C-alpha cells in the first residue's frame, strides 16, 4: 500500500484492503508494542 | 550612513583600520547541508558520493542488475509553522529514477531485455530552514559539527616501556578511511613487526612473503649487494669509498701497492677522499674479512642443485674455499654498517620461520582466524578483501593525497586501495626515522586534526541504510522470478528512514537548542566538540588536549569553555577563519612584500604559516612606506620575535580574529584577567531578556551584525515604502526597481506574538519603525525580545556606587532601591502549558464533558458547556481547567462508612474524575488552548467551534491578502486603457465586467478585452484552490495513537518579579546576589538629591582585576552627561545650530579616530530624532584593544564637567550628613539570569515514596526529598547524635511503621520514637538468597 | 508495571529466568527422546551460559545485552559500586520534612 | 631601557657564539626576575607611603590613605603580587609544556594587555583551571578511605 499509495495509509483505508473493520486495527495497534527495562538512563547523564 | 543608523550612533574608538566587513556566520551549516543536497555531478558528495558508490547492483547470474539514473525531493506537504503547530517533524520528500535492467544471458549481453525505467517514493527528509535549524515533532532542534583525528599516518614513540631498559620505542600507526586498521612497530631487539587493528603481532616479512614474492628481491631491495671475488687464492672485493666511513679499519687497508690505512685506524673522510681520488674499488683484502659476512644470495653447484650454503646465512673460511671450488670466484654479500646501512631486516628474516608463501598466508589467515581450518581461497579472498578490496575499504583521497604527502610523492589522488609501493616506501621510511633520518609526527597540532560537519555524516548514515538495504537486495535478486519482480517489489524504506530517526533524536549531537538568547543560539551553532563515536570519554580523556596549542591562534577563540568538566574538551571556534575543502583549516593573512604590506590575502593554513615570517597588525605603518621600528614583532616558526621589517611574508589583518564573539563584545579586557573574563562569557549567553529592550552606552561595534544574523528579526528584504502596519503584521511596497517586473514588489511578514521559547520565556515581535517612510534594503522592521534598533538589549544601564554599607554587600552581595521595582524594568514573563487525552478503555472511552461530581462548583464556575476555561481567566495552583472522566468499575467498604452513607444515603456513581488542575503552588493567566481530534473521531462542539473560528481567522487573512493584491493589479487594469479613448463614465456606473461592450477599436483591443476575462478567471481559480487546499488543511483531522481519541492543550501566562536571590551580573565576572531592596529615602545621595540605584563592595577587584568595569563606570556617569545637557537644551527648546556645533564637536574629539562624519550632510528632522534618541545618554564603542584610552576618559568627564576624577562628596540617607572621603560613581550595563530561586528552591514534608524501596523521591517536580550523602552521617558521628541518626535512618525514609507511629503521635502532641528495621536490609537478604547462600541471623 | 499507553516497564531480570527455565524446558524435553549427547552438551552449554551470566553477565563471555545493546544488570551489580545498595540507598539517603 | 641594552648585548655574544643558549636562558630569565623584583619595589615605595600630610610642622609622612594599601594591610584582600599583577609587571609565564618563558610582560591591566600577552596568559590560566576542576577527586577519594579504615 505504500509503494501503491507513496505514503502511509491509513487505519480506514487498510480496515478496507486488510478486509476487517476498525475496531481491530486500531486494536491491534494498541497491542503490538513491548517493554522498556526499567534500568535504562534516561537521565542522559549517568544521574538517573 | 544609513537610516537605522542614523537613528542611533554609537561612538568608536578604534584607529587601525580594518580592512574586512565579516562574513555570514553559520554559512558552515548551511553549507555542509548543501554539499549533502546539491546535485554534484562529478566530484561526487553525500547522496551522489552514496549512489555512485554503491550502485548499479546485480544478481548472482549475469543477467540483471539495477541503475541509477537521477532523483529529486518534493515540496513539503507541511509548511514550517504547521509542523511546530502539529508537533511534526519538517521534511521534504524523495523521488529516485531506477531502471531494472537485465541482459539476455542467452546472449552475451542481449540488453533488448525487460526494463522497468521507472522512479521511486522512499522516505522523506529532515530539511534546514534558511536559519539553520531541524525542527523534531516539533521541536528545533541542533546538531554540531565535531572533530577528530584526522585518518591516514601517525607515528610516535613512548619514553619508558619496560623498566630494565628506560629507554625509548619508537611505533607507527595508519588507518584508512573506510575498512580495517593496520600497524607497525619496532621493539626493542631491532625488529619490525605487525597488527592489523590490534591483532596480535607479527614479523612483517611473513606478510611480505604473503605477497607473492621472495627473499631474493628482498636483499635486491633493503640493501647493496657488496661483492668479493677470490681470484685464484686470495680474497678481492670492491668498495665504493663512502661505506668505510667513521669506520675502524680491522686489517691495514692498502691498495695495489699502497697503504692509505693501518688496522685499528678510522677510516677518516680523507683516507675515503684518496681512495675516491685514485679510483680505486677493488682493494686486497683477507679473506678472514668475510668469516661473520652473510652471503647474499641462495648459491649450489649446478650437478647438485643443492645449496652449498643458504641465503640469509652468515659466511666462513671453510665455505670461502667450497665455492670457491663450485664455481664461484664472486661473491655478493649483505651491506652491514650501523653508520651507513645498518642491519633490521635479517634479523626480522632470520626470526620469519615460516618458510614457503603458503606458510605465510596461513598463520596470516591464522592468526586472522584462530582455531579455524585454514584453506587456500579461504586466506586468499580474506587477505584481498582486507586490503585490496574497493568495497570494505576506502581512503578518502584525502587519506590517498596525505599519503603522497607523507612519501613525498608528485601525486594525489588513485583508488581507495593500496598498492605494494606504498607499503613497502612506508616500511622503508619507518626504518629510516629508525635510524634518525626523518621524525614521528606531533599531536594537538591542527594539521592533524580534521571537522566533521553534518553532510558529511548524513551520507554515512546513508550508505549504511545501503547496506542494510542490501543483504535482503541480493537475495531477492539471485532468488526470485527476474521478468515480474518489479524494482520496488523488494523495496524497504523502512530501515532507512528509522535511521534517519535514530540520528535524529538519539544522537548526542541531536539537541534541544537554547532560544534564551540570540548569543546562546548563535554560539551553540558555533560550537564544536571531540566526542561520542570516533570520539572520546570524560574518564579516559586527560589534560594535554583540554590544554592550548600555539596553532589554535587565529582559527580558535582559547577563551570559551564550558566552566565543568569539559574544561578544554568542547570549544568553539574564533571569528574569521575558514575550512580546508578537506576539513582541516586556514586563515587569512596580509602578504607583505618588500616592506610594503600586500593589502592581498592569502587563506593560509596551519603548515605553511611556521615556514613564512608574520607581522601583526599591531604594527604601525610606515605611512604605505614599511614597518616604522627596525625590530618588528614578526612570527615564524611556532614563534614570534623580533626581526627587520622588508624581512616579512605576511601580517595580519586585525587585533581580534583570535577571538570568539562572546570573547570579542566585553570591552577594555585587556585591562583584565582572564578568569573572570571566560566565566563573564559563559553568563553572558545565560542572560534574559528583560521586558523592554534598554541598549548599553559601552560597546565593541559589532553587535549590529549578531542581531541580524540570527534572523531572529524582520529585514528590510527589498528597500520600499511602509504600507499597512498592524501589532502582528505590517506591509511594505517594495521600490520599483527592487521590484522585479513579474512581480507586484508589495511583501508581507506577519509577525510572531507571544510564543514559546524552548526554555519556557516569552517571545513576540513588534515594529521599530513607522509608516510613509523610506527605507534602504536590508533595514530591519521590527526588534525582538532582546533588542534594539537592529541592536543587542540584554540588559540595562543605571547608576552604581563603590561601597560598603553595615554588611549588606559583605561577600560580592548586592543591595538595591525600590524605585526599580516602581518602574518594574527588570520584570520579565514565562510560560507554562499543559495538557490532556481522551483515552478509550478497556470499559469505555474516557469522556471529556463538564459534566462532574462533587463539585466544589467555584472552579466549575469558570467552565463551559464541554467543560473548558474561557479565555481571560485568572486561576492558582488547584484550580479545574478540564472536566475529564473514565469509565469506572465498583467497590465496597466497611460497616462504619456503610452506616455513614446509609444515614446519608447519596447514590449511583459508576464513573471516575480524570480531570486536569493546576500545580499546587502556581497562578497564572488563560491565553491559548487548541484540541486534536482524530480524522474520523467526530468534531466535539466547541472543536467545531474553533476550527471553524480558524476557518474564519484565516479566510479572512487570506481574503485580505488577495483583496490588496488584486487591488494592486486592476491598478494595472485602469492605468492601460485609459490612453486609448475613454469612456469616463459610460465605464462606471454600470457593471465591471460589462465593459467589453463599449467603444472598442477592432483591431487589436478584443485581444485586450479577453485578457481581461482570462485574469479575472485565474484570480478567482487561484483564490479557489487557495480555499479548497486550506480549508482542508484546516479540517483533516489527526493521525493519533491508538485509544487516544482526542486530546486538548493549554498554554499559561505568568510573569515574575524581582526578589532577594535572584542572582545578578554584568560582563565582568561580575557576580553578585541579592539581601535586599531599599526605601529611596534610605538612599546615600547627592547635592543635588539624586540618589543612587546600586551599592558594592569595593574589596575584592584587586585580587579578581576587571577593572574595565572602572573605565566603564568612568564613562557610564560621563556619557549620559552630555544627555542632560542637551536634554536641557531640548526642554529648555534651545536651536538647530547650538546642538549642532555641540555635537559635531563632540564626535570629532578623540585623538585619531578611524571614523569620520558630518552633520551639515542631513537634514533636520533627522537631526531632532536621533536627538531624541541620544538624550538618555550617546553610546559608544570600545574595541576591546584598540578601545580608547583614559585621556579619552578624562577629556570627556571634562567636558561632561564633572570631576575628571570622577568622585564626588555624598550624603547620607539615614542621616544627611557627608561621608568621610568621595566615591566612584557612573553606569554600568547589567544582566539577570535563569539561576532564580523560584525555579530552585524547594520543600518537602511527606509525600510519595519509592516502590521497591519505600523511600522518598527526589525533584521538585514530584516534591522531592533532599538526599543527604553519607558525610553528612560522618558529621554526626563526630558528634554523637544516635537518636537523630536513628531518626533519620529509619522513620523519614524506610520504616513503615515508623513513619505512621511518628505522625499520629505528633497529632496527638506525642513527641516519641519507634523504630523497625529497613526494608532495604531484608531485601537484600532475599537478594543474597536468591544468589543462593544461607544467610541468617542469630536471634538473641 | 504500566504507563498510560497501556506500555509497560520490566527488569533486566526476567528473561533471564525466562531463557533459563526454557534451555530446561528444551533439555528435558530432549531428553524424553534420547538423541545424540552432543546437542546435550550444547543445549547445556548454553544452560550454564545463561546461569553464570545471570550470577555474572559481563564476567566470562562477550556480555549479554537486549535491544538496548547496553550489557544487561546482573544480580551482582546490584550489590555493587555506587548504584549498589551500601553506598546508593542504605547510607545516602532521600529524606522526608526537608528543603532547600 | 637598561635590560634592552643588556639583552641586546648578549644577542650579539650568542650571534658571535661563545656562550651557549641554556646558560644564555639562565642569565635571561634571571635578569628579567631582577627587574620584576627592581620595579616591585619601585611600585611598593611608591604607593605604601607615597602619601605626605603636615601636622604643625614642616613635612611628615607616615603610612597610606589609599584604598588599594590598607585593602593589603588588613589582610582583608588582596596582596604584594597581586596589586603587582594590576600595577607592575607579574612575573613571568609557564606555557602548557611546563617549559618557562623567556620574554616576560611589560605593561599591566592599568595600561592594557597586549594581544600575545593575554593570548599567553591563557596557558598557565587554563593549565590552573583544570587543576581546579580535578584535583578534588583525590581528595575525596583518599577521605573515605582514611575512614574507612579507622
Amino acid at each position: 500500500m505504500l509503494q501503491e499509495m507513496g505514503r502511509e495509509p491509513t487505519p480506514e483505508e487498510l480496515a478496507e484492503r486488510m478486509l476487517m473493520p476498525e475496531d481491530k486495527i486500531r486494536k491491534v495497534l494498541k497491542i503490538a508494542k513491548e517493554p522498556i527495562s526499567m534500568e535504562t538512563p534516561i537521565g542522559d547523564d549517568e544521574d538517573s | 550612513y544609513s537610516y537605522t543608523e542614523k537613528k542611533r550612533i554609537r561612538k568608536d574608538f578604534g584607529k587601525r583600520p580594518q580592512v574586512l566587513d565579516v562574513p555570514y556566520l553559520l554559512s558552515i551549516q548551511l553549507d555542509s547541508f548543501q554539499k549533502f543536497i546539491e546535485q554534484d555531478p562529478e566530484g561526487q558528495y553525500g547522496l551522489e558520493a552514496a549512489f555512485r558508490s554503491v550502485f548499479p547492483i546485480q544478481s548472482y547470474s549475469g543477467n540483471s542488475e539495477l541503475q541509477y539514473v537521477s532523483y529529486r525531493l518534493g515540496e513539503p506537504v507541511f509548511d514550517v509553522q504547521e509542523c511546530q503547530i502539529r508537533g511534526v517533524t519538517y521534511s521534504a520528500p524523495l523521488r529516485v529514477k531506477l531502471r531494472l535492467v537485465i541482459y539476455e544471458r542467452e546472449a552475451p549481453e542481449g540488453t533488448v531485455k525487460d526494463i522497468k525505467e521507472q522512479e521511486v517514493y522512499m522516505g522523506e527528509i529532515p530539511l534546514m530552514t534558511d536559519n539553520g535549524t531541524f525542527v523534531i515533532n516539533g521541536t528545533e532542534r541542533v546538531i554540531v559539527s565535531q572533530l577528530h583525528r584526522s585518518p591516514g599516518v601517525f607515528f610516535d614513540s613512548d619514553k619508558g616501556k619496560t623498566h630494565s631498559s628506560g629507554k625509548v620505542l619508537y611505533n607507527a600507526r595508519i588507518i584508512p578511511y573506510r575498512g580495517s586498521w593496520l600497524d607497525f612497530e619496532f621493539d626493542p631487539k631491532d625488529n619490525l613487526f605487525v597488527r592489523i587493528d590490534r591483532r596480535r603481532k607479527l614479523p612483517a616479512t611473513i606478510i611480505l612473503r604473503a605477497l607473492n614474492y621472495t627473499t631474493e628481491q628482498i636483499l635486491d631491495l633493503f640493501f647493496e649487494k657488496v661483492i668479493f671475488e677470490i681470484r685464484d687464492n686470495k680474497l678481492q672485493m670492491e668498495l665504493v669509498p663512502e661505506r668505510l666511513r667513521g669506520e675502524t679499519a680491522s686489517f691495514d687497508i692498502e691498495a695495489n701497492g699502497k697503504v692509505y690505512v693501518e688496522k685499528g685506524r678510522r677510516i677518516t673522510a680523507r683516507h675515503i677522499r684518496q681512495l675516491e681520488k685514485d679510483d680505486v674499488k677493488l682493494i686486497e683484502v683477507p679473506v678472514e674479512y668475510i668469516a661473520g659476512k652473510v652471503v647474499a644470495k641462495d648459491y649450489i653447484d649446478e650437478s647438485t642443485g643443492e645449496l652449498i650454503c643458504a641465503a640469509n646465512m652468515e659466511l666462513s673460511l671453510d665455505l670461502l674455499a667450497k665455492l670457491s671450488q663450485s664455481g664461484h670466484k664472486r661473491i655478493e654479500t649483505l651491506f652491514t654498517n650501523d653508520l651507513d646501512h645498518g642491519p633490521y631486516i635479517s634479523e626480522t628474516l632470520r626470526v620469519d620461520p615460516t618458510n614457503d608463501r603458503l606458510s605465510a598466508l596461513v598463520e596470516i589467515y591464522r592468526m586472522m582466524r584462530p582455531g579455524e581450518p585454514p584453506t587456500r581461497e579461504a586466506a586468499e579472498s580474506l587477505f584481498e578483501n582486507l586490503f585490496f578490496s574497493e568495497d570494505r575499504y576506502d581512503l578518502s583521497a584525502v587519506g590517498r593525497m596525505k599519503f603522497n604527502r607523507s612519501l613525498l610523492r608528485e601525486e594525489i589522488e588513485g583508488s581507495g586501495i593500496l598498492s605494494k609501493d606504498d607499503i613497502i616506501d612506508v616500511m622503508k621510511k619507518l626504518i629510516d626515522i629508525r635510524n634518525g633520518k626523518g621524525e614521528v609526527d606531533d599531536i594537538d597540532h591542527l594539521g592533524n586534526r580534521r571537522i566533521r560537519s553534518v553532510g558529511e555524516m548524513a551520507e554515512n548514515q546513508f550508505r549504511v541504510g545501503l547496506v542494510r538495504v542490501e543483504r535482503a537486495v541480493k537475495e531477492r535478486l539471485s532468488l526470485g522470478d527476474l521478468d515480474t519482480l518489479m524494482p520496488q517489489d523488494m523495496i524497504n524504506a523502512k530501515p532507512i528512514s528509522a535511521a534517519v530517526k535514530e540520528f535524529f533524536g538519539s544522537s548526542q549531537l541531536s539537541q534541544f537548542m537554547d532560544q534564551n538568547n540570540p548569543l546562546s543560539e548563535i554560539t551553540h551553532k558555533r560550537r564544536i566538540s571531540a566526542l561520542g563515536p570516533g570520539g572520546l570519554t570524560r574518564e579516559r580523556a586527560g589534560f594535554e588536549v583540554r590544554d592550548v596549542h600555539p596553532t589554535h591562534y587565529g582559527r580558535v577563540c582559547p577563551i570559551e569553555t564550558p566552566e565543568g568538566p569539559n574544561i578544554g574538551l568542547i570549544n568553539s571556534l574564533s571569528v574569521y577563519a575558514q575550512t580546508n575543502e578537506y576539513g582541516f583549516l586556514e586563515t587569512p593573512y596580509r602578504k607583505v612584500t618588500d616592506g610594503v604590506v600586500t593589502d592581498e590575502i592569502h587563506y593560509l593554513s596551519a603548515i605553511e604559516e611556521g615556514n613564512y615570517v608574520i607581522a601583526q597588525a599591531n604594527s604601525n605603518l610606515d605611512e604605505e612606506g614599511h614597518f616604522v621600528e627596525d625590530l618588528v614583532t614578526c612570527r615564524s616558526k611556532g614563534e614570534s620575535s623580533l626581526f627587520s621589517r622588508d624581512q616579512v611574508d605576511y601580517m595580519d589583518v586585525s587585533t581580534q580574529q583570535v577571538v570568539s564573539v562572546g570573547a570579542s563584545l566585553i570591552p577594555f579586557l585587556e585591562h583584565d584577567d582572564a578568569n573572570r573574563a571566560l566565566m563573564g562569557a559563559n553568563m553572558q549567553r545565560q542572560a534574559v531578556p528583560t521586558l523592554r529592550a534598554d541598549k548599553p552606552l559601552v560597546g565593541t561595534g559589532m553587535e549590529r551584525a549578531v542581531a541580524v544574523d540570527s534572523g531572529v528579526t524582520a529585514v528590510a528584504k527589498r528597500g520600499g515604502v511602509v504600507q499597512y502596519v498592524d501589532a502582528s503584521r505590517i506591509v511594505i511596497k517594495v521600490n520599483e526597481d527592487e521590484m522585479y517586473p513579474g512581480e507586484a514588489g508589495i511583501d508581507i511578514y506577519n509577525l510572531t506574538k507571544y510564543t514559546r521559547s524552548n526554555q519556557n520565556t516569552c517571545i513576540n515581535q513588534m515594529p521599530c519603525v513607522s509608516l510613509g517612510e523610506p527605507v534602504e534594503r536590508g533595514d530591519v522592521l521590527a526588534d525582538g525580545p532582546s533588542t534594539d534598533l537592529g541592536e543587542l538589549a540584554l540588559g540595562q544601564n543605571m547608576r552604581v556606587a563603590f561601597m560598603p554599607w553595615n554588611g549588606y554587600n559583605f561577600e560580592d552581595s548586592i543591595l538595591v532601591s525600590e524605585r526599580v521595582v516602581q518602574e518594574d524594568r527588570f520584570t520579565t514573563i514565562h510560560i507554562q502549558e499543559l495538557a490532556c487525552v481522551s483515552r478509550d478503555t478497556k470499559l469505555g472511552p474516557e469522556e471529556i464533558t463538564a459534566d462532574i461530581p462533587n463539585v466544589g462548583e467555584a472552579a466549575l464556575s469558570k467552565l463551559d458547556e464541554s467543560g473548558i476555561v474561557y479565555i481571560g481567566a485568572e486561576v492558582t495552583g488547584g484550580d479545574i481547567l478540564v472536566g475529564k472522566v473514565t469509565p469506572k468499575g465498583e467497590t465496597q467498604l466497611t460497616p462504619e462508612e456503610k452506616l455513614l452513607r446509609a444515614i446519608f444515603g447519596e447514590k449511583a456513581s459508576d464513573v471516575k474524575d480524570s480531570s486536569l488542575r493546576v500545580p499546587n503552588g502556581v497562578s497564572g493567566t488563560v491565553i491559548d488552548v487548541q484540541v486534536f481530534t482524530r480524522d474520523g473521531v467526530e468534531k466535539d462542539k466547541r472543536a467545531l467551534e474553533i476550527e471553524e473560528m480558524q476557518l474564519k481567522q484565516a479566510k479572512k487573512d487570506l481574503s485580505e491578502e488577495l483583496q490588496i493584491l488584486e487591488a494592486g493589479l486592476f491598478s494595472r487594469i485602469r492605468a492601460v486603457l485609459v490612453a486609448g479613448g475613454v469612456e469616463a463614465e459610460k465605464l462606471d456606473k454600470l457593471p465591471r465586467d460589462r465593459w467589453l461592450e463599449l467603444g472598442l477599436t477592432d483591431e487589436e483591443k478584443q485581444n485586450q478585452l479577453e485578457q481581461l476575462a482570462e485574469q479575472y478567471d485565474e484570480l478567482k481559480h487561484e483564490f479557489e484552490k487557495k480555499l479548497e487546499a486550506k480549508r482542508r488543511k484546516i479540517t483533516q483531522g489527526d493521525d493519533l495513537a491508538p485509544g487516544v481519541l482526542k486530546i486538548v492543550k493549554v498554554y499559561l501566562a505568568v510573569k515574575r518579579r524581582i526578589q532577594p536571590g535572584d542572582k545578578m551580573a554584568g560582563r565582568h565576572g561580575n557576580k553578585g546576589v541579592i539581601s535586599k531592596i531599599n526605601p529611596i529615602e534610605d538612599m546615600p545621595y547627592d547635592e543635588n538629591g539624586t540618589p543612587v540605584d546600586i551599592v558594592l563592595n569595593p574589596l575584592g577587584v584587586p585580587s579578581r582585576m576587571n577593572i574595565g568595569q572602572i573605565l566603564e563606570t568612568h564613562l557610564g556617569m560621563a556619557a549620559k552627561g552630555i544627555g542632560d545637557k542637551i536634554n536641557a537644551m531640548l526642554k529648555q527648546q534651545q536651536e538647530v545650530a547650538k546642538l549642532r556645533e555641540f555635537i559635531q564637536r563632540a564626535y570629532d574629539l578623540g585623538a585619531d579616530v578611524r571614523q569620520k562624519v558630518d552633520l551639515s550632510t542631513f537634514s533636520d528632522e533627522e537631526v531632532m530624532r536621533l536627538a531624541e534618541n541620544l538624550r538618555k545618554g550617546m553610546p559608544i564603542a570600545t574595541p576591546v584593544f584598540d578601545g580608547a584610552k583614559e585621556a579619552e576618559i578624562k577629556e570627556l568627564l571634562k567636558l561632561g564637567d564633572l570631576p575628571t576624577s570622577g568622585q564626588i562628596r555624598l550624603y547620607d540617607g539615614r542621616t544627611g550628613e557627608q561621608f568621610e572621603r568621595p566615591v566612584t560613581v557612573g553606569y554600568m550595563y547589567m544582566l539577570k539570569l535563569n539561576h532564580l530561586v523560584d525555579d530552585k528552591m524547594h520543600a518537602r514534608s511527606t509525600g510519595s515514596y519509592s516502590l521497591v524501596t519505600q523511600q522518598p523521591l527526589g525533584g521538585k517536580a514530584q516534591f522531592g526529598g533532599q538526599r543527604f550523602g553519607e558525610m553528612e552521617v560522618w558529621a554526626l558521628e563526630a558528634y554523637g547524635a544516635a537518636y537523630t541518626l536513628q531518626e533519620m535512618l529509619t522513620v523519614k525514609s524506610d520504616d513503615v511503621n515508623g513513619r505512621t507511629k511518628m505522625y499520629k503521635n505528633i497529632v496527638d502532641g506525642n513527641h516519641q520514637m519507634e523504630p523497625g528495621m529497613p526494608e532495604s536490609f531484608n531485601v537484600l537478604l532475599k537478594e543474597i538468597r536468591s544468589l543462593g547462600i544461607n544467610i541468617e541471623l542469630e536471634d538473641e | 508495571v504500566p504507563l498510560d499507553g497501556g506500555r509497560f516497564a520490566t527488569s533486566d531480570l526476567n528473561d533471564l529466568y525466562r531463557r533459563v527455565i526454557n534451555r530446561n524446558n528444551r533439555l528435558k524435553r530432549l531428553l524424553d527422546l534420547a538423541a545424540p549427547d552432543i546437542i546435550v552438551r550444547n543445549e547445556k552449554r548454553m544452560l550454564q551460559e545463561a546461569v553464570d551470566a545471570l550470577l555474572d553477565n559481563g564476567r566470562r563471555g562477550r556480555a549479554i545485552t537486549g535491544s538496548n545493546k547496553r550489557p544487561l544488570k546482573s544480580l551482582a551489580d546490584m550489590i555493587k559500586g555506587k548504584q549498589g545498595r551500601f553506598r546508593q540507598n542504605l547510607l545516602g539517603k532521600r529524606v522526608d520534612y526537608s528543603g532547600r | 631601557s637598561e635590560a634592552e641594552a643588556e639583552v641586546a648585548e648578549i644577542q650579539e655574544q650568542f650571534q658571535s657564539g661563545l656562550v651557549t643558549a641554556g646558560e644564555r636562558y639562565n642569565k635571561v630569565i634571571d635578569i628579567w626576575a631582577a627587574a620584576n623584583d627592581r620595579v616591585s619595589k619601585a611600585m611598593m615605595d611608591n604607593l605604601q607611603t607615597e602619601t605626605v600630610i603636615n601636622r604643625d610642622g614642616q613635612e611628615e609622612k607616615q603610612v597610606s590613605f589609599n584604598s588599594i594599601y590598607m585593602m593589603a594591610d588588613s589582610g582583608a584582600r588582596g596582596s604584594a603580587a597581586q596589586i603587582r599583577q594590576l600595577a607592575g609587571m607579574r612575573g613571568l609565564m609557564a606555557k602548557p609544556d611546563g617549559s618557562i618563558i623567556e620574554t616576560p610582560i611589560t605593561a599591566n591591566f592599568r595600561e592594557g594587555l597586549n594581544v600575545l600577552q593575554y593570548f599567553i596568559s591563557t596557558h598557565g590560566a587554563r593549565k590552573g583551571l583544570a587543576d581546579t576542576a580535578l584535583k578534588t577527586a583525590n581528595s575525596g577519594y583518599l577521605t573515605r578511605r582514611l575512614v574507612d579504615v579507622a
